[PDB]
RNA sequence: UUGACCUCAAAUCAGGUAGGAGUACCCGCUGAACUUAAGCAUAUCAAUAAGCGGAGGAAAAGAAACCAACCGGGAUUGC
RNA sequence: UGGUGAACUAUGCCUGAAUAGGGUGAAGCCAGAGGAAACUCUGGUGGAGGCUCGUAGCGGUUCUGACGUGCAAAUCGAUCGUCGAAUUUGGGUAUAGGGGCGAAAGACUAAUCGAACCAUCUAGUAGCUGGUUCCUGCCGAAGUUUCCCUCAGGAUAGCAG
RNA sequence: GAUGGGGAAGCUCCGUUUCAAAGGCCUGAUUUUAUGCAGGCCACCAUCGAAAGGGAAUCCGGUUAAGAUUCCGGAACCUGG
RNA sequence: CUUGUGACGGCCCGUGAAAAUCCACAGGAAGGAAUAGUUUUCAUGCCAGGUCGUACUGAUAACCGCAGCAGGUCUCCAAGG
RNA sequence: GUGAUUUCUGCCCAGUGCUCUGAAUGUCAAAGUGAAGAAAUUCAACCAAGCGCGGGUAAACGGCGGGAGUACUCUCUUAAGGUAGCCAAAUGCCUCGUCAUCUAAUUAGUGACGCGCAUGAAUGGAUUAACGAGAUUCCCACUGUCCCUAUCUAC
RNA sequence: UUUACUUAUUCAAUGAAGCGGAGCUGGAAUUCAUUUUCCACGUUCUAGCAUUCAAGGUCCCAUUCGGGGCUGAUCCGGGUU
RNA sequence: GUGGCCUAUCGAUCCUUUAGUCCCUCGGAAUUUGAGGCUAGAGGUGCCAGAAAAGUUACCACAGGGAUAACUGGCUUGUGG
């Protein structure tokens, strides 16, 4: 009975939320998301997961501050009024 | 082929002692000055049962030269000693049974127990139940001792290194016979997990150096050289002779 | 070599000891009998004379 | 006793600096095998992929412990 | 090559929990009797055992029953083994892939195990199988020679344009 | 599972009291006063780890479409000051 | 009958957690009364008790098995013959 | 490694392993030493462990023969020749072995026999109470398993 | 090949507490002139107790509430053993 | 008369070594060792136009094959009847 009665016994997770990133790949025992890293201070990335680096490089989010860096560099970081 | 079980043992996963009922390591009395120079009395409070061990345990408290205090400490109990008998540590202690003389100070045929190797280990020699260290004789210049340990093994130790004299109690153990599967799982659940024991001629021959073959057999000799390597010492290793001799 | 090993390991052995070991190795034996040959040898010269 | 020197510390001491991201191109370390040899082990793939450390608008190299053998040339880089 | 898994399951540890009613009647003890003494006998008491019949529970012997595009990628029914322990089990925790764990079947390691899964190298290689897209006109074969770890393949000569 | 340390080219690995100068505790004294200087005491030596282990203290009656040992009425208890 | 508990008895080469936390004792440091104190482990009296969860199912339809699947999934209460 | 108890565990160290505190130039690296050379280099001596020589070890891996004569004995051969036990056994090709028993009839079962293709002593031998969802044979009871089929209920 | 030496290196313990040398004070000791040495150098019927820079002695201070030094508890070398 | 009366009686590249020329080269210039070349032999591949090479798989896998076995059918009928 290793198929359906034993997926009856399913009920103890593994991975939780992760505070980086909010994944549900922090593992619970490990202590260590399996995404993004944490809490190591690097991130996680590898270039045989080039689409993985596409699904969470820059330009995904928001960009809250890196938005405004061009059009301040193109007034030439001016200063006043 | 996989990586056998004697080989697995090392990492300590599984394989390591279950400690949890255990009440401290039983070591001898630390040589301060007291034990070197004079002597030094202490009180044996309880003798107790230690979990996975086949001798009891002595509650010996000292009082602290040095500081108002009380010092507890764990010997392994010497066949006779009674609680509230006073027990003697030092190099001027009397030679009665549970005193903790040092070896240069015993005469010829004397029977010690927890015998230091070197001055200082706090208990080396003979302190499984039923076991005793005899001292064979003295060396007074290059000052050392040849004593004679369990294994019929004749060792020259120095003459600074202590012994509780007398016998370990809760000898004569392994002459009862244990009767049952459970009775060694109660055993062994105390020690650590190395119960039961597959023979690895019964087993696959990526699992074992012995397993495999049509009829259960070794296949080699099972006498193997002290130059093998891990994965090879599964057998008698290094064996000057085998067989029952009469 | 062999001196160095009888140092390591056997200098703490008592001559009775050492005879006890040395009967159970087997080396006796072999002594005794190489002995025994060359015993051996001279005879087979006087049995020729 | 007092005052130096040397060395080593402590401060939520005064002021600073490093980490992480990105990584197409750049400077290093580490490092395969599939494959080809009509098999295969040196070889090849390849001083490559993966892994790790470190920069900039370029980096690196760079003003000979050089090339030459000629009636000699003259930092580096690239075609 | 670099990562992800012990939520299933294997094993150890830590902390908890669960297990009707019967049968047999072990030591110890009490009374009576006998004996010269050693000690024996009889009647009770007591309630031992990895004992036994048998529920809950755990398992899965047979019908090679049902079903077999099922209720179900392993179930249903009857018959069964075991049922106070080497018992069953929750949660926490430890061991990770030529590694683990194994009362040992090459078993188990997330329906995957005589070496898990994911991505990349990678459009890996194939003397081997399958396929290969409009018309008309003209010419039109070979299965033979020699060499090859050659015999389901090539080179070379021949035949053809 | 950090630190002190020691490996590792490195991502990081070992170790958890270790070859460390590892800290805080009460009385106060002073009443330019702040909290130093009067003192004296003590050497564990980060931290995480149980909604079944340990653990300060609450019960009854009533009430809603849907909440209650939590609201309402009454009656208690514990901790800190 | 279920459950709690007490005093016992049997078993073991098995003798069947730790820490936070609280109390007591030994000791006698220091502070102390006579026109006055000393005591808040006695009684009464005063103030405050933050944050998060709290509904419902828990299974032949609320979970897991592609599903409203005869499967699997821990536990408490338990009337009469 | 073997697998409760009882009773025993015979012979063989030649081979393969394992192991010696033996004896010591046979094999004999790098470094070092000596000679020749102008030097690169060449040639020798010396030379650690291990091999090689000498012992031990079978509850180490394993092994346990022939030909004659009259159970016995002789001869050859080997390391030593199967001991105690057991058997057409789950191990026997021939084989449905031979004798007895069980039946009307038995390639099945049981008890004996043993030149046993190819049994055998911790590769454990023989025996064994109790136990077994283990394999096999016979007997009593019992029955639609069958002679030989018929009928009823639910879906 | 044997054999010193310790500071490199290595192992172990401790909250780095009693190391080494010399000296007292006793005992043995035979001294052949005066001491050569060697052992000691506060604890053993009893499941109590042992802590407040220590009492005492002594010397200062400025007496008072007390405070400090030496000794009690032998010197010397800072090599934790 | 350019071996055996005739028809069989044998071996590439790379590497080593020998003989000859004592000839060519070691590329800044020479001498001498050393090395590399040229011409002709030898050391050998017997699977003989010339890889350096043990098994097992009843746990097995892939690409294929009726070019190829284990059934029936078909031809034949030795053998059988
Ligand atoms: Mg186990
Ligand atoms: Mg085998
Ligand atoms: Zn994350």
């Amino acid at each position: 009975g290793k198929g359906t009665p034993s997926f009856g016994k399913r009920h103890n997770k593994s991975h939780t939320l992760c505070n980086r990133c909010g994944r549900r790949s922090f593992h619970v025992q490990k202590k260590t998301c399996s995404s993004c890293g944490y809490p190591a201070a690097k991130t996680r990335s590898y270039n045989w997961g080039a689409k993985a680096k596409r699904r969470h490089t820059t330009g995904t989010g928001r960009m809250r501050y890196l938005k405004h860096v061009s059009r301040r560099f193109k007034n030439g970081f001016q200063t006043g009024s | 082929g996989r990586v056998i079980r004697n080989q697995r043992k090392g990492a300590g996963s599984i394989f390591t002692s279950h400690t949890r009922l255990r009440q401290g390591a039983a070591k001898l009395r630390t040589l301060d000055y007291a034990e070197r120079h004079g002597y030094i009395r202490g009180i044996v409070k309880q003798i107790v049962h230690d979990s996975g061990r086949g001798a009891p345990l002595a509650k010996v408290v000292f009082r602290d030269p040095y500081k108002y205090r009380l010092r507890e400490e764990i010997f392994i109990a010497n066949e006779g000693v009674h609680t509230g008998q006073f027990i003697y540590a030092g190099k001027k202690a009397s030679l009665n049974v549970g005193n903790v003389l040092p070896l240069g100070s015993v005469p010829e045929g004397t029977i010690v127990s927890n015998v230091e190797e070197k001055p200082g280990d706090r208990g080396a020699l003979a302190r499984a139940s039923g076991n005793y260290v005899i001292i064979i004789g003295h060396n007074p210049d290059e000052n050392k001792t040849r004593v004679r340990l369990p294994s019929g093994a004749k060792k020259v130790i120095s003459s600074d290194a202590r012994g509780v004299i007398g016998v370990i109690a809760g000898g004569g153990r392994v002459d009862k016979p244990l009767l049952k599967a459970g009775r060694a799982f109660h055993k062994y659940r105390l020690k650590r997990n190395s119960w039961p024991k597959t023979r690895g001629v019964a087993m696959n021959p990526v699992d074992h150096p012995h397993g495999g073959g049509n009829h259960q057999h070794i296949g080699k000799a099972s006498t193997i050289s002290r130059g093998a390597v891990s994965g090879q010492k599964a057998g008698l290793i290094a064996a000057r002779r085998t067989g029952l001799l009469r | 070599g062999k001196l160095k090993k009888i140092q390591k390991k056997y200098a703490d052995q008592d001559e009775t000891e050492r005879l006890l070991r040395l009967e159970a190795l087997g080396t006796l034996k072999g002594i005794e009998k190489q002995q025994q040959r060359k015993k051996e040898e001279i005879m087979k010269r006087e049995v020729r004379e």
